[PDB]
Formats: structure tokens, C-alpha cells, sequence
């Protein structure tokens, strides 16, 4: 569950042309993911990553493209084995979610 | 954030502001294409009048 | 680097052609718009006189 890690700021939101996607990468492959940024796909924006999170096999990390190239992007992804995570930052979900446990926990007491 | 995300967001904000400006184009010349039929209708019915004017 | 320069000429560019089509459109609906008023209305002035 990312509600627990993501903040609005860390994405571009309500573009025409833009989105930023979530990639998991192993912690050994960092340097690789490093060095395919800047070329992987096309209109990628140069230079843009930031980690999130990171964990004892791998982390988590954005990346922001223009929106036809995200299917080359994950595919081409996959291929050098980092992963897309499906992900979309919505609050009123995110504060859902944080709402929804307390309700289950409070409805079985 | 890397100040690129600011400048592509400026230039979807160009690029949204040039349809823009057609759609308030298409605004303006909509009323200009009635006036100018609003003309034309004006000269048929003056025509008219002056051929009835003749036969009375 | 080159390539944000190239991405906000392609959104603009996008832009132009969008523009350029919603112009295009525009004049077209025009050539319509004044056939159907200036036809119906003499055609009512005959049907008057």
C-alpha cells in the first residue's frame, strides 16, 4: 500500500501531455536504471528521477514522460527487468484507505 | 522536480492558450457570419419591394 | 539537455496544428450557416410578397 510512503507533490497531476509513473527496480540494478533514464524511451524528461522508497531487495522511484511513451516505457522496462508499477496518486483514496482499517478495526471490536 | 516538469508545464499552457484563441475566433466570426446573412436577406426583401411598388 | 526544448516544441506544435483545424472547421461551418439563413429568409420574403 503506497498511501503509507507517496505525496501529492511527488507527481505531475492533471496534465494534457505529461505523467509521472512509479518503477521498482532491484537495489543491484540502481546504477543500470540510472544509466537507462535518459534513454529507455522517448520524451522521457531528462534528468527528473527521485526515490521514494527503498527496501532489501529493491526500490521505488519516479520517472515522467510525455503520455503516448508509456507503453514503450514499460515494455522496453520489463525487458531490462525493471518493473512499472500501476499506480495513480488520488488523496481522497490514499485518506480512504487510512479511514477504511480504523473502521474494519473499530467494527470487529 | 528539476525545473524541465515547470517549463513543459508552461508550454502545454502556450500550447492550451493557441486552441484557446481559435475556439474565441470561432466566437467572434460565428455573430460576424449572421450579420453578413442579416445584410443579404435585407436587399431580397428591398428587391421585392420595389418590383411591388412597380405592379401597384 | 536538447530534449525538453524538442518535447515543448511538440505540445506546441500540436497546439498549432489544433488551432489551425478548429479555424478551419470554423470557416466551414460558416459556408453553411449563411446558405441555410439568407435561402430560408428570402424564400419566407417571396412566399410574403
Amino acid at each position: 500500500s503506497l498511501a503509507e510512503i507517496v505525496k501529492k507533490d511527488d507527481f505531475v497531476l492533471d496534465s494534457e501531455y505529461l505523467v509521472t509513473l512509479l518503477v521498482v527496480v532491484p537495489k543491484l540494478n540502481h546504477n543500470d536504471w540510472i544509466k537507462q533514464y535518459e534513454t529507455l524511451a522517448e520524451m522521457v524528461v531528462p534528468r527528473s528521477s527521485n526515490v521514494l522508497s527503498e527496501d532489501q531487495d529493491s526500490y521505488l522511484c519516479n520517472v515522467t514522460l510525455f503520455k503516448k511513451a508509456v507503453d514503450d516505457f514499460r515494455h522496453k522496462a520489463r525487458e531490462n527487468k525493471f518493473i512499472v508499477r500501476d499506480f495513480q496518486y488520488n488523496e481522497e483514496e490514499m485518506r480512504a484507505d487510512k479511514e477504511e482499517m480504523n473502521r474494519l478495526s473499530t467494527d470487529k471490536k | 522536480q528539476s525545473q524541465g516538469i515547470q517549463q513543459l508545464l508552461q508550454a502545454e499552457k502556450r500550447a492550451a492558450e493557441k486552441v484557446s484563441e481559435a475556439r474565441k475566433r470561432k466566437n467572434r466570426r460565428l455573430k460576424q457570419a449572421k450579420e453578413e446573412a442579416q445584410a443579404e436577406i435585407e436587399q431580397y426583401r428591398l428587391q421585392r419591394e420595389k418590383e411591388f411598388k412597380a405592379k401597384e | 539537455q536538447k530534449q525538453i526544448k524538442h518535447m515543448m516544441a511538440f505540445i506546441e506544435q500540436e497546439a498549432n496544428e489544433k488551432a489551425e483545424e478548429i479555424d478551419a472547421k470554423a470557416e466551414e461551418e460558416f459556408n453553411i450557416e449563411k446558405g441555410r439563413l439568407v435561402q430560408t429568409q428570402r424564400l419566407k420574403i417571396m412566399e410574403y410578397y
